[PDB]
This record gives C-alpha cells, structure tokens and sequence, in this order.
C-alpha cells in the first residue's frame, strides 16, 4: 500500500504541482478545469469508460500515490497525470469541453512543474 | 363546431366555413353576396338530395369530421333560369397526369 | 371579401382575400399585374388543393387544437410542388 | 456559440405525448450541444421519462428527421415538477408551408439519386437536396436562442 517515504523536498514539489493543476481556473470564465477528473464515475454510471480504459485514473488516486509515495520523482507524477489526460482524450471527442480540458491541463502541468522545479 | 365546404355550380366552386347549428337558407344568403343570385333563385344539394332551407347543416348530415379545412364537404349549387331551375351540374376538376416512372 | 383564382381549365375558385393572401404572389397579382386572377399554367385539379391548403393553414395558423397532416396524393405532388414554388406558400 | 443541456443534477419526470401523425423521435441536446437519439414514439402514444432541469430537447420524424413542434415552440426545457405533477411534452406537427409539404410528399416518393430526372425547374433540384436535419436546425436555433439569454 504504503511505500517508504520519499525525501520531503521532492514530496513537498509534488503537492505544490498537483494543488496548483487543480486550483487552475479558465481566466475569463473562472471555471476550475480539474472538476470532472477529481474522481472517475462510478462503473455503474460511465460502464464503457471502464471497456475503453485499460489503466483509469483521477486526482484523487494521484493525491493518494503522492501521500503513500508510490512516485519516486516528478517524472513518476507526470506520467499519471498524462495518463489521466490521455485516458479523458481518448473517451472523449475531439473538441468536447472534457477532451480540451484536459488538454489544457497537460500544459497547466508542464508550467507549474517548470516554475516549481526553478523555486529552490 | 365550424364545417368547411365547396359551394360547386358547374365551373364555379365558393370555399367558405359554416357553423353546424346555421342553416341552409343563411348558406344561400353568403351565396347570394357572392354571386349575386336571390335564395329564391337557388337549390342547394348535399349528394343528389334537395337541401330544406330551414334546416341546419347539422340535420342535412355535414359534420366537422366529414368536413375540414383540408377535404371539405361539398355542396351543389342550381340556379332558377326564368321559370325553371336547371338540372344540378357539377364540372369536374381536370385529371392528374400519369406517376412520372421516378415515384413508382 | 373574395377573391376568385381562376384555373387553366377555366374553373372558378372562391376564396376569402384573407386566405389567398397565404400567398405573396397572388398578393402582388390583385395590387395591379379586379378582384380575380388567372393561372394559365395551374389545372382545377392542383388550385382546389392550393385553396384547401389555404382553408387548412388559416384554421390551425396559432391553434392548440391538434393538428392533422395536410394531404396529397402521389399522382398530384408535382404539379402542386411546381404551384406552391411559383405561389411561395 | 452553443446551445445545450445545462448539467443541473436535479431530475425532472415529463410526458413525451404524441399528438401528430409521426413516429416521433425525442433528441437530447448533450453538455457539448450533440443532438443524442432517444427511444421513438408511435403515433398515438405518451411515455413517463426521467431528464433533468435544464435539459434540452427537440422533436422530429424519425424516419425524415422534418421538425416537429413541443409545446407549440421547437425546443423543450424540463422544469422543477410542482406537486409530484410531471412536465407535459404535447409534440404535434408544425403547419408546414404547402412547399415544404410538398418537397416532403415527392422525397417521399422518389429517391435522392433520381431528383434530377424530375421534370420541374432547377432551384427546385436544391430545395428537395436540401432535406431536414437536426444539426443545420440547431445553427438556426442557436441564432435565434441568442436573445433569449
Ligand atoms: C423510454 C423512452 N422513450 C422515449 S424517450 C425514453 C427515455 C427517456 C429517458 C431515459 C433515461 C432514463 N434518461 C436519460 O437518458 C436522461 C434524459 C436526458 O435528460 C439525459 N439523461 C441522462 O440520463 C444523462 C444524464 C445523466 C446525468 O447525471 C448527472 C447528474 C451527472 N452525469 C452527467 C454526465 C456524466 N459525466 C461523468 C464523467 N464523465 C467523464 C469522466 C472522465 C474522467 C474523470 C476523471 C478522470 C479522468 C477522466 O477521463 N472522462 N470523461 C468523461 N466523459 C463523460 C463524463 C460524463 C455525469 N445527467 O444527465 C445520461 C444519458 C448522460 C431513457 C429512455
Ligand atoms: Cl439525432
């Protein structure tokens, strides 16, 4: 479950990336992307999102790799975060709000991990 | 409870509507400010039979089921020619063509 | 107040000015090119169901009365296509 | 600009009643303004469904997709139910213009690749090829939607 915890220093970047993707807000709507994709719907709700999906993943498994420390660098945490992405471009159409979304916040991830890793 | 007729003399067909409680005769005065004949000067038919000029339209058997807007009910139309009425004529509309061979 | 639609067959349609004021043609026909028109080219068997189409679209015109399906038989959908185009109703 | 479903979470129960001679065909406006395909109706026929405040709806033939008309309007939005009455859908046909009926009756008829042997002038070629659809309705609809918030 739990693995060996990491240094603090790289922990502490981890949340501060993952907190700030999810706080990230549409700048003239002020919609926060990140709402849909906190938790996956139920198998009961979205069945075909679970036969599409090999791998499903949302933030709050994130949070949860994070705190048990299941990543053991920024790399490991990108690659989720992508994969989280990608499952919602490959369900989802071209063009739909969930699809762009989630486009967009590959590139919020992308910037907030530069402007954490620059911070000493 | 309005009907909708065709008023039909020979070439000659009036649309109007009627309330199924009016009567033959208020039919022969919209087609006396019509067409210029006196109700004393016309026969109205439903089919073959000779309309009664008291009678509603209700009691001579048009009902707003059997005559709408979209397939009104017809009613022939004789005028009296010095002495006499004329035999009821009503001149059929022209025939459609043959199904072009693209709608069968 | 009626106006009278004449067909190529020479039949004599009767029909409230409301009604065939439908029409946008027939509009411009009675504000000079009587109270009557002539359609050379529109036979008694297409104009009667022109007239019925008017009696049909003044009664359920804004009614909450349900409406049924105007009807047209195969054998004359052309020629009424053909009428409705030039008529723009 | 989108006309769509507003995710209101709050279900709403409606009447889809049949009063036209169509097989009816509900379409749901989705969150991202796609027309979604429901059940039919035959003619002569209601059903008690679950939507959502919000929702939007349009109703067509199923078979041709002609616009039919909810409410006397073109879209239907459920409502909050008042006293455990739900929304009623009253769909009948539109009084189409003799035209439209008419490009209805001989599409009826005569098939797409056959249009043009048809003896009648060329506009009259377009407007047959030009058949009802729910996505250039939609164009229209969110034109006409943009006034009304
Ligand atoms: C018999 C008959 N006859 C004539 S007609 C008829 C008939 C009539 C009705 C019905 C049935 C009973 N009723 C209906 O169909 C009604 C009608 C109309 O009102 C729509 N609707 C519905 O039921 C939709 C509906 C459901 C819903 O519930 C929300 C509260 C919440 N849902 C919204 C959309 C979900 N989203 C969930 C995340 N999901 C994604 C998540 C992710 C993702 C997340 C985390 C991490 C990574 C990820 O990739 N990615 N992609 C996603 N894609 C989609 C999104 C969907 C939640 N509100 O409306 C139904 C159909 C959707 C039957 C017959
Ligand atoms: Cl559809």
């Amino acid at each position: 479950e739990k693995l060996s915890p990491n240094p603090p220093n790289l922990t502490k970047k981890m949340k501060k990336i993952v907190d700030a993707v999810i706080k990230y807000k549409d700048s003239s709507s002020g919609r926060q992307l990140s709402e849909v994709f906190i938790q996956l719907p139920s198998r009961k709700e979205l069945p075909e999102y679970y036969e599409l999906i090999r791998k499903p993943v949302d933030f709050k498994k994130i949070k949860e790799r994070i705190r048990n420390h299941k990543y053991r660098s920024l790399n490991d945490l990108e690659k989720d975060v992508m994969l989280l992405c990608q499952n919602a471009q490959t369900f989802n159409l071209e063009g739909s709000l969930i699809y762009e979304d989630s486009i967009v916040l590959q590139s919020v991830f992308t910037s907030v991990r530069q402007k954490i890793e620059k911070e000493d | 409870m309005d009907v909708f007729l065709m008023i039909r003399r020979h070439k000659t067909t009036i649309f109007t509507d009627a309330k199924e409680s009016s009567t033959v005769f208020e039919l022969k005065r919209i087609v006396e400010g019509i067409l210029k004949r006196p109700p004393d000067e016309q026969r109205l038919y439903k089919d073959d039979q000779l309309l009664d000029d008291g009678k509603t339209l209700g009691e001579c058997g048009f009902t707003s089921q059997t005559a709408r807007p979209q397939a009104p009910a017809t009613v022939g139309l004789a005028f009296r020619a010095d002495d006499t009425f004329e035999a009821l004529c009503i001149e059929p509309f022209s025939s459609p063509p043959e199904l072009p061979d693209v709608m069968k | 107040m009626y106006v009278k639609l004449i067909s190529s067959d020479g039949h004599e349609f009767i029909v409230k000015r409301e009604h065939a004021l439908t029409s946008g043609t027939i509009k411009a026909m009675l504000s000079g090119p009587t109270n009557e028109v002539n359609f050379r080219e529109i036979p008694s068997h297409v104009l009667s169901k022109v007239c019925m189409y008017f009696t049909y679209k003044v009664r359920y015109t804004n009614s909450s009365t349900e409406i049924p399906e105007f009807p047209i038989a195969p054998e004359i959908a052309l020629e009424l296509l053909m009428a409705a185009n030039f008529l723009d109703c | 600009p989108v006309l769509r479903s507003v995710n209101s979470r709050e279900p709403s129960q409606v009447i889809f009643c049949n009063r036209s001679p169509r097989v009816v065909l509900p379409v749901w406006l989705n969150f991202d303004g796609e027309p979604q395909p429901y059940p039919t109706l035959p003619p002569g026929t209601g059903r008690r469904i679950h939507s959502y405040r919000g929702h939007l709806w349009l109703f067509r033939d199923a078979g041709t997709h002609d616009g039919l008309l909810v409410n006397q309007t073109e879209l239907f939005v459920p409502s909050l139910n008042v006293d455990g009455q739900p929304i009623f859908a009253n769909i009948t046909l539109p009084v189409y213009t003799l035209k439209e009926r008419c490009l209805q009756v001989v599409r009826s008829l005569v098939k797409p690749e056959n249009y043009r042997r048809l003896d009648i002038v060329r506009s009259l070629y377009e407007d047959l090829e030009d058949h009802p659809n729910v996505q250039k309705d939609l164009e229209r609809l969110t034109q006409e939607r943009i006034a009304h918030q």
